[PDB]
Parts: C-alpha cells; structure tokens; sequence
C-alpha cells in the first residue's frame, strides 16, 4: 500500500490559456 | 515712436496664441481619446 505521488501539476501551455480568455472575452 | 508701436503690435499680432489651443482642442474632440472598455486586451499578432 505504499502510496506513489498523483498527477503532477501541469504547464497548461501559455498560448493554450490565452486562447481560450481570447474566446471568453470574446463572448462577453 | 509711432513706427516702432506699429511694428511691435504687427509682431505681437504674428504672435498670438489661442487658435493653436483651438486647434488642438479640435483634434482631442475629433480622435476621442479614452480609456473605457476591458481591464486589459488580449490581440493576434503573428510575431517574426
């Protein structure tokens, strides 16, 4: 039972996020 | 004396002021600066 570390945290690629705040901006 | 008032009054004439403050004014009205909208732009640029 010994416990192994989860997901590791992500990088979530800059360009990736702006796009999709490119989107939510958009539709505001 | 007369002469020398005729010539400063023509200069000072060539040397008024306001309609460079008009035309300024003019300007900030017809190009309506301001700053309203979103906290900050998000844009598409194809950089090089």
């Amino acid at each position: 039972r010994k416990l192994v570390h989860d997901k590791e945290l992500a990088a979530e690629d800059e360009q990736v996020f702006l796009m999709k705040q490119q989107s939510l901006l958009a539709k505001q | 004396g007369q002469k020398l008032k005729q010539d400063g009054d023509s200069f000072r004439m060539k040397l008024n002021t306001q309609e460079i403050f008009d035309d300024w004014a003019r300007k900030v009205q017809q190009r309506n600066l301001g700053v309203s909208g979103r906290i900050f732009t998000i844009e598409s640029t194809r950089v090089r």
